[PDB]
C-alpha cells in the first residue's frame, strides 16, 4: 500500500491530567533504510501536540500548513487554540481536499490551555474525528498497538505509569513490524512541564 | 451499520447503533450516528462517516440560515430536497445514506435517502448494513399508529437485531423521539453488551523502560 | 464613486454618511454584569402599520444581536452578511463565533465596501452584543469601519445628550437586569408620544444566549417601571 | 398555565373598595412565598401594586412600616434599585406622616449619597422636600431653612408641577 | 442642465428625457397602421421615395419576423432590423424549446422586455423605432399589438403611428372594423391612407400592404399584386370632389 | 460631479434620485387601494382607457404572481412587468429548490433585495414603480404588503398606493378606527366607497379592477364584471 | 462620471499623495527608538473616554508574527485590511521558508503592493503609514518607517504623529548614539510624549508603550503594564526637580 511505503507509528494516551504522545523514528522507502532521526510528532502549542504517520512528504506538507493556518488563527483571534478548535480545523484542511487526499492519519493529543484537560484523538485519510477517553491510533502496524491498548490500558494513569504503559505498548507493536521502529520518541504532557523521552529500541 | 426510524401517532423514532469501522477493525465503539439538523428535524448517517458529517452539517447550516431569514421552524421536505440536490449534484461519489425524520407545521415526516439522490417516504425505513434485518423486524412487527413506548421497543429490538445479525453492527443503541411537543435524544438508549472483565494484571510497573535523551520544559 | 482624498485630507462621503446616521433612529446599549441590552424605538407612521411584521432586532444566532440606526435596506442586507459570515465560520470551526471576530469581519466588509469604486458605501451605524465566554460583548461600528467598544452608548437621534445621561447614569455595577430601566429612561428622554407596548423593542444577551423580548414583557417594563 | 400570577383583582381590588389594612397585609405575606416563582418585572409591578394600595388606605401603622422594610429585604434579595429607591420614598412618607422624629434624618445620609451618584431630581427632590419638612416640624429655622434652599438649588428641568414643585412652593 | 444627458439619472419631477427624445425621434418619422379585422391583421404603411434613382421596394418597413406574424415600423429602420432579428430568434427558440408556433402576446413581452432593458443602464442609448406586431391563428383569433421604444405593449382593434397620427387614429375610430372582411379592410387602410398622405409636404410616396389571416391561411404575407394596384383606383373614385 | 444626477450621498445625505423615482410613480395618473379582511383582501384599482380602438382586456394593471398570491402595479408600464417577471422567476425559483407555496414576505423581502441593489451602485437606474402583494398564509390568515423602489416594507392592516394617497390613507384610518371584524361584502364596499370618495366620481362598474382572495377560497382569482356591477349596485343605496 | 485621480500634477508631483501626507498629518501620534538591547514603541491612543471597555489589550499595537511588530496610523479600516495583509505575505513566506523573515523583505513587499496600488486602477490610495520593529539574524534590531506614498526607511528612531517634525527635532537634537540604555530610552520617549502632546500631567491612562527584546532565541515583545507605565511616569516627573535649581545660577 501507499499507506505501507514508507511505514510511520503514532500512539497517544490518556492520562488522569496528562496525556502521552509516542512515534517510531524510522524513515526509509519500503525495505531501504534512509534516516533514523525523523521526527513525526510537531509541538503546536504550550502543552498541545500533533502526531502524523503516513507519507512523510503529506506530513511534513500538513504539517507546515497547519502551522500556517495555526498561526494565523493565534494571531487573528489574539489566543490559543483549543484542542477541539485544533481538531476542527485539521478535519476541514483534511477535507478540503476531498478527490486529492494526503496519505497521512493526524493524531492530535494535549491538555486545555485554560481547563488542564486532557484530549485525544484520531483522524482518518478524509477528516473523520474519533475523539476517545482512552487512546488513538495512526500506523501501520496499528493492530499490534490496538492489542497493547486492550490489553495495557487502566484509567486514571499516573504520568510515569503512562509513559511506562505507552513506551512498552509502542516498543511491543514495533518489535513485529518490519517497516517501523528505530527509536521510539515519547512525550508526557502535564500543566506544569512536558518529559519527552527517547526509549532503547530494536535497531534491526 | 444499521439506522432506522418510524412514524408513529405523535411524530419521529429514530434509531441507531454506535458502531464506526474501518477496513475489518471497529474504529469507534460509541459513535454518533443520529445528527443534528434542527431543533424540529433529525437525520441519521450511514456509510461514509466524514461524508455523512459534512452532508448534514452543511444541510443543518443552510437550515437554520433559511428559518432565521424566515423567522420561522423549518421543516423537512425541505431539508430532503436539498439533500438530494446536493447528492445529486455530484453524482454519488459522496457515499452518505440518510435517514431524515421531523415534525414540522404539516405534521410527521420520515424519508429514506440514497447516496446517488434516489429520496422515498416510508412510515418506516432502514439504512445500513444491518439495513434488512431491521425491516424484517419492523415488517413482523409495525402497525399503523403505534403508541410512543411499544414504537421506542420496536426500535429499539429492530437496532439489536441488525447488531446481532450483521457483523458491521455492534455496541450500543442511540434513540431520538422527535415530537410537536418535546424532542428527546437517548444516545445510551440500552446497553447490550459490555466489556468483559480482565483477569491477568499487565500493569507496566514504573522503571520498565531505559531512556536514551530526554528534555523537561516547565510550562506558564 | 470613486470618492479620494480632499485637500483637507477628509473623505467627505463618510462624513455625509455619519451626518445621514446620526438624523436616524435614536437607539441605545448597555453591558451590565450579567448581560447587554439593547433598545431603540420604533415610530410608526400610522395604526395602519404592523408592528410584528418588521422587526429592528435580528439574531445572527442564538447568542449574537445587532440593532442599527440608519438605513432600512442596508441593515436587512448587511444582517444578511452577517449572518452568513457567522455561518461559515461556524462551518470552518464547528464552534459559535465569538462577537469580536464577527466584528472585524463586518468592519472589515465596511472597508472594502467603502474602498471599492462604483458603489457607494453605506449608510449605516450598528450596535453589536453577545455572550462569550462568560464575559459580555458590546461594540458600535461604524460605516467607515472603525469598530469602538462601549460598556453603554447611545446612537441616533439627540445621541450625545443620552451620552450624557448615561455618564450621569450607569455605574457599570449593575449586576442585575436594571440596566433595561436605565435604556427605558434613555429612550423616554427622547420618546415622541408615548411609552407603549409596541413602539420601544428591547433586546436581552444573558448567560442562556440572545433573546428578543415579547412585547408583553416590554408592556411589563413599560409599566411601572417610568 | 401561570394565570394565578394576574389574580389579585377581586381581593386587592376589594381591600381598598371595601376598606381594610390587616387583610391587606395578610395577602402581601400570602404571595411573599410564591413571589420567587415568577418574572422580576411582574414581580416589581405587583409589589408596587400592593404596596400603594394600602399606602395610602389606612394609619394602622402596627404592620405597615415593617411591612416596607420586608419589601426592602425582598427587593435586596432581587438586588432591584429604582425598586429600592422607590420604597425608601415610601417609608420617608410614612415615617413624616407617623412622626417618629429622629431616623428621618438618618434616611438623609441614607438618600444623599445614592442621588448624588446620579443626575436624579425627582426622587432628591422629594426627599430634600420631606427632610426639610420633618426638620421643620421640631421646629429649628436655620437647617430646615438650609434644606430648603437646598431643595431649591433644583429649581429647573421637571415638567409640571404635579405634586412636586406645588407642594415646594 | 447635466439631467437629460443620461437613461440612468432622473429628473426632479420624476422624468426621463432620452427616451422623451426617442419619442420624438420616433414621431419625426412618417406614419403606419395596423388594423385588425374578423379574420386576421392588416398593415398599412406608406413610405416615402427621397429620389426615383432607387430600384423601387427598398427599405419596406414591413417584414416577416414570423411565418405567421408581420410587423410595421416607424422610427429608425437600423433599430428596426436589429429588432426584427430578435424576434425572428427568439420565435425560433420558443419553436425550438416548445415545438409550435409562438402567441403573438408572449414574443410582444419578450421584445418590450428587450427594449425596456436598453434604457436601464447609460452606456446604451436608448432605442429609435416604435413597431406593430400583428397575427393570426384559429386557436386564438387575431391578435395585434403596439410598442413604443420605451416598452408599453398594448393590443389594438386599429392602431397608427407617426406625424399624421391624430387624423389616422381619428379616421379608424369611424369605421366599425368588426364588422368589416378583409378585402373591405384593405379599400378603408389605402383611403386613410391616401388622406393622410398630405401630398404638398412630402414628395412621392409608395404604398405598401400586408396580409395575415384565414385568408392567407395564417401565414402572413404581403398582399398580391392583383389585390394591389386598385388602391389608386378605388382612391381616384373616393377622392374629394373640391 | 455632485450628486444631483447619480446616486451618492449629500449634504445631510439626501438621496435626490429616489424622491425623483417616488413622483416618477406618482406620474402614472393611477390608484389602487389594499384592504384585508377578517379572512380576505381585495386589491381595487381604477384605470382610464383614452378610446375605444385599443383592447380593454389587454390593460390589466392586476397579476396573479402564483396561484395564490396576486400583485398589482403603479408607475410606467414596462419597468412594473419587468419586475413582475422578476418576482414571478424568483417565485418559481423558491418553488423549485424549495417544494412549498413561498409565504409573501419572502417574495417582498427578496425583491426588497433587488431594489437595495439597484439603488446600491451606480451605472442602474433605481427603478420606478411601487408594488402591492395581497396573499393568505397558512395559520396567518391575509397579507398585504407593499414595496418600494428603495427596496422598503412593511405590514399593513390595509394600504392604498397612487397619486391621491395621503386622504386615502385618511379615510382607510378613520374606517379602521372603527374596524370590528371586517366581512368580504362589506371589505369591498368600504373599498369601493373609499376610492369613490377619494376620485368624487362615482364610477360605472366598468372602469375598476377588483382582486380579491380569501381563506374560503386560497387560489387568486379575478372579479368578473357581473358580480362588480353586482357590488355596485349592492352599494348603490348605501 | 468624473474621477480620474491617478495623473501626475502639471508641475510634476501628485496631489493624491500630499494629500495623504497631510492626512496622515493629523492622525494620532506613535514613536519608536532602536537601541542595542531592544527596541521600544510609545503611543497615545486617541479617543480616551470613560465609556471605553478596553478589552483589545493594546489596539494600537499589532503583534505581525512570533519576532517583529506594527503600528499604525490614518485610517483604522484601512489599516486593518493593511495589517491583515502584512499578516498574510509573512505568513506566506514562513510557508515557503522554514524561517521567519528578517526584517525588510516584508517591508519591501508592502512597498511593492502599495506602489501598484498607486500606480493605476484608478482607486484611492491607503491613507495610512506604519513603523515596523524587529530582529534578524543579519543585523539585529531593525526599524522600519512606511509612508503611504511607498518610500521607507531605516531610522534609528522617529514618529509619524501630529508633531512628527517636532518629536523628529527633539530626537536629532538629543540622542546618543549607540547607546542601547533601555531605561534612558524610555524616560527619552517620556519626555518626548511630555513636551509634545498638547495635553498635561502625562495620564498612564492616555499612553501605551510596548518593548521587544531578543531573549533566549525568541525575540519577546511585551506591552508595559499599567502600574508599570505610571511608576515609569511619575518617575519621569520626579526626574524634572533637579533641572529648576540653577535659577539665579
Amino acid at each position: 500500500s501507499i499507506m505501507s511505503y514508507n511505514g510511520g507509528a503514532v500512539m497517544a494516551m490518556k492520562g488522569k491530567n496528562c496525556v502521552a504522545i509516542a512515534a517510531d523514528r524510522r524513515f526509509g522507502i519500503q525495505a531501504q533504510m534512509v534516516t533514523t532521526d525523523f521526527q513525526k510528532i510537531f509541538p503546536m502549542g504550550d502543552r498541545l501536540y500533533i502526531g502524523l504517520a503516513g507519507l512523510a512528504t503529506d506530513v511534513q506538507t500538513v504539517a507546515q500548513r497547519l502551522k500556517f493556518r495555526l498561526n494565523l488563527y493565534e494571531l487573528k483571534e489574539g489566543r490559543q487554540i483549543k484542542p477541539y478548535t485544533l481538531m476542527s480545523m485539521v478535519a476541514n484542511l483534511l477535507y478540503e481536499k476531498r478527490f486529492g487526499p494526503y496519505y497521512t492519519e493526524p493524531v492530535i493529543a494535549g491538555l486545555d490551555p485554560k481547563t488542564f484537560k486532557p484530549f485525544i484523538c484520531s483522524l482518518d485519510l478524509i477528516g473523520c474525528p474519533m475523539v476517545t477517553d482512552d487512546f488513538v491510533v495512526s500506523g501501520t502496524c496499528a493492530e499490534q498497538m490496538y492489542g497493547m491498548c486492550e490489553s495495557l490500558w487502566e484509567p486514571n494513569m499516573d504520568p510515569d505509569h503512562l509513559f511506562e504503559t505507552i513506551s512498552q505498548a509502542m516498543l511491543n507493536a514495533v518489535d513485529r513490524d518490519a517497516v517501523s521502529g528505530m527509536g521510539v520518541i515519547v512525550h508526557i504532557i502535564e500543566k506544569d512541564k512536558i518529559t519527552t523521552r527517547t526509549l532503547k529500541a530494536r535497531m534491526d | 451499520t444499521t439506522i432506522a426510524g418510524v412514524v408513529y401517532k405523535d411524530g419521529i423514532v429514530l434509531g441507531a447503533d454506535t458502531r464506526a469501522t474501518e477496513g475489518m477493525v471497529v474504529a469507534d465503539k460509541n459513535c454518533s450516528k443520529i445528527h443534528f439538523i434542527s431543533p424540529n428535524i433529525y437525520c441519521c448517517g450511514a456509510g461514509t462517516a466524514a461524508d455523512t458529517d459534512m452532508t448534514t452539517q452543511l444541510i443543518s447550516s443552510n437550515l437554520e440560515l433559511h428559518s432565521l431569514s424566515t423567522g420561522r421552524l423549518p421543516r423537512v421536505v425541505t431539508a430532503n430536497r436539498m439533500l438530494k440536490q446536493m447528492l445529486f449534484r455530484y453524482q454519488g461519489y459522496i457515499g452518505a445514506a440518510l435517514v431524515l425524520g421531523g415534525v414540522d407545521v404539516t405534521g410527521p415526516h420520515l424519508y429514506s435517502i440514497y447516496p446517488h439522490g434516489s429520496t422515498d417516504k416510508l412510515p418506516y425505513v432502514t439504512m445500513g448494513s444491518g439495513s434488512l434485518a431491521a425491516m424484517a423486524v419492523f415488517e413482523d412487527k409495525f402497525r399503523p399508529d403505534m403508541e410512543e413506548e411499544e414504537a421506542k421497543n420496536l426500535v429499539s429490538e429492530a437496532i439489536a437485531a441488525g447488531i446481532f445479525n450483521d457483523l458491521g453492527s455492534g455496541s450500543n443503541i442511540d434513540l431520538c423521539v422527535i415530537s410537536k411537543n418535546k424532542l428527546d435524544f437517548l444516545r445510551p438508549y440500552t446497553v447490550p453488551n459490555k466489556k468483559g472483565t480482565r483477569l491477568g494484571r499487565y500493569r507496566c510497573e514504573k522503571g520498565t523502560t531505559a531512556v536514551l535523551t530526554e528534555k523537561i520544559t516547565p510550562l506558564e | 464613486s470613486l470618492t479620494t482624498f480632499s485637500p483637507s485630507g477628509k473623505l467627505v462621503q463618510i462624513e455625509y454618511a455619519l451626518a445621514a446616521v446620526a438624523g436616524g433612529a435614536p437607539s441605545v446599549g448597555i453591558k451590565a454584569a450579567n448581560g447587554v441590552v439593547l433598545a431603540t424605538e420604533k415610530k410608526q407612521k400610522s395604526i395602519l402599520y404592523d408592528e410584528r411584521s418588521v422587526h429592528k432586532v435580528e439574531p445572527i444566532t442564538k447568542h449574537i444581536g445587532l440593532v442599527y440606526s440608519g438605513m432600512g435596506p442596508d441593515y436587512r442586507v448587511l444582517v444578511h452578511r452577517a449572518r452568513k459570515l457567522a455561518q461559515q465560520y461556524y462551518l470552518v470551526y464547528q464552534e459559535p463565533i465569538p462577537t469580536a471576530q464577527l466584528v472585524q469581519r463586518v468592519a472589515s466588509v465596511m472597508q472594502e465596501y467603502t474602498q471599492s469604486g462604483g458603489v457607494r458605501p453605506f449608510g449605516v451605524s450598528l450596535l453589536i452584543c453577545g455572550w462569550n465566554e462568560g464575559r459580555p460583548y458590546l461594540f458600535q461600528s461604524d460605516p467607515s469601519g472603525a469598530y469602538f467598544a462601549w460598556k453603554a452608548t447611545a446612537m441616533g437621534k439627540n445621541y450625545v445628550n443620552g451620552k450624557t445621561f448615561l455618564e450621569k447614569r450607569y455605574n457599570e455595577d449593575l449586576e442585575l437586569e436594571d440596566a433595561i430601566h436605565t435604556a427605558i429612561l434613555t429612550l423616554k428622554e427622547s420618546f415622541e408620544g408615548q411609552m407603549t407596548e409596541d413602539n420601544i423593542e428591547v433586546g436581552i444577551c444573558n448567560e442562556a444566549g440572545f433573546r428578543r423580548l415579547t412585547p408583553t414583557e416590554v408592556k411589563d417594563y413599560l409599566a411601572a417601571i417610568a | 398555565v401561570q394565570v394565578k400570577e394576574q389574580s389579585i383583582l377581586e381581593l386587592g381590588s376589594l381591600l381598598a373598595k371595601t376598606g381594610q389594612a390587616a387583610e391587606l397585609g395578610g395577602l402581601l405575606k400570602y404571595v411573599r412565598p410564591f413571589l420567587n416563582s415568577i418574572s422580576k418585572a411582574k414581580a416589581a409591578r405587583l409589589v408596587r401594586s400592593l404596596l400603594d394600595l394600602f399606602l395610602d388606605m389606612e394609619a394602622a401603622t402596627g404592620q405597615e412600616v415593617e411591612l416596607c422594610l420586608e419589601c426592602i429585604e425582598w427587593a435586596k434579595s432581587e438586588k432591584r434599585t429604582f425598586l429600592r429607591q422607590a420604597l425608601e420614598a415610601r417609608l420617608v412618607s410614612l415615617y413624616f406622616d407617623t412622626k417618629r422624629y429622629q431616623e428621618a434624618l438618618h434616611l438623609g445620609s441614607q438618600l444623599l449619597r445614592e442621588l448624588k451618584k446620579m443626575d436624579d431630581k425627582a426622587l432628591l427632590v422629594e426627599v430634600q422636600l420631606l427632610e426639610s419638612k420633618t426638620y421643620h416640624a421640631l421646629s429649628n429655622l436655620p437647617k430646615a431653612r438650609a434644606a430648603l434652599t437646598s431643595a431649591r438649588t433644583t429649581a429647573n428641568a421637571i415638567y409640571c408641577p404635579p405634586k412636586l414643585q406645588a407642594t415646594l412652593d | 442642465t447635466g439631467y437629460d444627458l443620461s437613461a440612468s439619472t432622473f429628473s426632479p419631477d420624476g422624468r426621463v428625457f432620452q427616451v422623451e427624445y426617442a419619442m420624438k425621434a420616433v414621431e419625426n418619422s412618417s406614419t403606419a397602421i395596423g388594423i385588425r379585422c374578423k379574420d386576421g391583421v392588416v398593415f398599412g404603411v406608406e413610405k416615402l421615395v427621397l429620389s426615383k434613382l432607387y430600384e423601387e421596394g427598398s427599405n419596406k418597413r414591413l417584414f416577416n419576423v414570423d411565418r405567421h406574424v408581420g410587423m410595421a415600423v416607424a422610427g429608425l429602420l437600423a433599430d428596426a432590423r436589429s429588432l426584427a432579428d430578435i424576434a425572428r430568434e427568439e420565435a425560433s427558440n420558443f419553436r425550438s424549446n416548445f415545438g409550435y408556433n409562438i402567441p403573438l402576446k408572449h414574443l410582444a413581452d419578450r421584445v418590450a422586455m428587450y427594449v425596456h432593458a436598453y434604457t436601464l443602464y447609460s452606456a446604451v442609448r436608448p432605442f429609435g423605432c416604435s413597431f406593430m406586431l400583428g397575427s393570426y391563428s384559429v386557436n386564438d383569433g387575431a391578435q395585434l399589438y403596439m410598442i413604443d421604444p420605451s416598452g408599453v405593449s398594448y393590443g389594438y382593434w386599429g392602431c397608427a403611428i407617426g406625424k399624421a397620427r391624430q387624423a389616422a387614429k381619428t379616421e379608424i375610430e369611424k369605421l366599425q372594423m368588426k364588422e368589416m372582411t378583409c378585402r373591405d379592410i384593405v379599400k378603408e387602410v389605402a383611403k386613410i391612407i391616401y388622406i393622410v398622405h398630405d401630398e404638398v409636404k412630402d414628395k412621392a410616396f409608395e404604398l405598401e400592404l400586408s396580409w395575415v389571416g384565414e385568408l392567407t391561411n395564417g401565414r402572413h404575407e404581403i398582399v398580391p399584386k392583383d389585390i394591389r394596384e386598385e388602391a389608386e383606383k378605388y382612391a381616384k373614385e373616393s377622392l374629394k370632389e373640391e | 460631479g455632485f450628486d444631483r444626477h447619480i446616486t451618492i450621498f449629500s449634504p445631510e445625505g439626501r438621496l435626490y434620485q429616489v424622491e425623483y423615482a417616488f413622483k416618477a410613480i406618482n406620474q402614472g395618473g393611477l390608484t389602487s387601494v389594499a384592504v384585508r379582511g377578517k379572512d380576505c383582501a381585495v386589491i381595487v384599482t381604477q384605470k382610464k382607457v383614452p378610446d375605444k380602438l385599443l383592447d380593454s382586456s389587454t390593460v390589466t394593471h392586476l397579476f396573479k404572481i402564483t396561484e395564490n398570491i396576486g400583485c398589482v402595479m403603479t408607475g410606467m408600464t414596462a419597468d412594473s412587468r419587468s419586475q413582475v417577471q422578476r418576482a414571478r422567476y424568483e417565485a418559481a425559483n423558491w418553488k423549485y429548490k424549495y417544494g412549498y407555496e413561498i409565504p409573501v414576505d419572502m417574495l417582498c423581502k427578496r425583491i426588497a433585495d433587488i431594489s437595495q441593489v439597484y439603488t446600491q451602485n451606480a451605472e442602474m437606474r433605481p427603478l420606478g414603480c411601487c408594488m402591492i402583494l395581497i396573499g393568505i398564509d397558512e395559520e396567518q390568515g391575509p397579507q398585504v404588503y407593499k414595496c418600494d423602489p428603495a427596496g422598503y416594507y412593511c405590514g399593513f392592516k390595509a394600504t392604498a398606493a397612487g397619486v391621491k394617497q395621503t386622504e386615502s390613507t385618511s379615510f382607510l384610518e378613520k374606517k379602521v378606527k372603527k374596524k370590528f371584524d371586517w366581512t368580504f361584502e362589506q371589505t369591498v364596499e368600504t373599498a369601493i366607497t373609499c376610492l369613490s370618495t377619494v376620485l368624487s366620481i362615482d364610477f360605472k362598474p366598468s372602469e375598476i379592477e377588483v382582486g380579491v382572495v380569501t381563506v374560503e377560497n386560497p387560489k387568486f382569482r379575478i372579479l368578473t364584471e357581473a358580480e362588480i356591477d353586482a357590488h355596485l349596485v349592492a352599494l348603490a343605496e348605501r | 462620471y468624473d474621477s480620474r485621480t491617478t495623473i501626475f500634477s502639471p508641475e510634476g508631483r501628485l496631489y493624491q499623495v500630499e494629500y495623504a501626507m497631510e492626512a496622515i498629518g493629523h492622525a494620532g501620534t506613535c514613536l519608536g527608538i532602536l537601541a542595542n538591547d531592544g527596541v521600544l514603541l510609545a503611543a497615545e491612543r486617541r479617543n480616551i473616554h470613560k465609556l471605553l471597555d478596553e478589552v483589545f489589550f493594546s489596539e494600537k499595537i499589532y503583534k505581525l508574527n512570533e519576532d517583529m511588530a506594527c503600528s499604525v496610523a490614518g485610517i483604522t479600516s484601512d489599516a486593518n485590511v493593511l495589517t491583515n495583509e502584512l499578516r498574510l505575505i509573512a505568513q506566506r513566506y514562513l510557508l515557503q521558508y522554514q524561517e521567519p523573515i528578517p526584517c525588510e523583505q516584508l517591508v519591501t513587499a508592502l512597498c511593492d503592493i502599495k506602489q501598484a496600488y498607486t500606480q493605476f486602477g484608478g482607486k484611492r490610495p491607503f491613507g495610512v503609514s506604519l513603523l515596523y520593529i524587529g530582529w534578524d539574524k543579519h543585523y539585529g534590531f531593525q526599524l522600519y518607517q512606511s509612508d503611504p506614498s511607498g518610500n521607507y526607511g531605516g531610522w534609528k528612531a522617529t514618529c509619524i504623529g501630529n508633531n512628527s517634525a517636532a518629536a523628529v527635532s527633539m530626537l536629532k537634537q538629543d540622542y546618543k548614539e549607540g547607546e542601547m540604555t533601555l531605561k534612558s530610552a524610555l524616560a527619552l520617549a517620556i519626555k518626548v510624549l511630555n513636551k509634545t502632546m498638547d495635553v498635561s500631567k502625562l495620564s498612564a491612562e492616555k499612553v501605551e508603550i510596548a518593548t521587544l527584546t531578543r531573549e533566549n532565541g525568541k525575540t519577546v515583545i511585551r506591552v508595559l503594564k499599567q502600574k508599570e507605565v505610571e511608576q515609569l511616569i511619575k518617575k519621569h516627573e520626579e526626574e524634572e526637580a533637579k533641572a529648576e535649581r540653577e535659577k539665579k545660577e
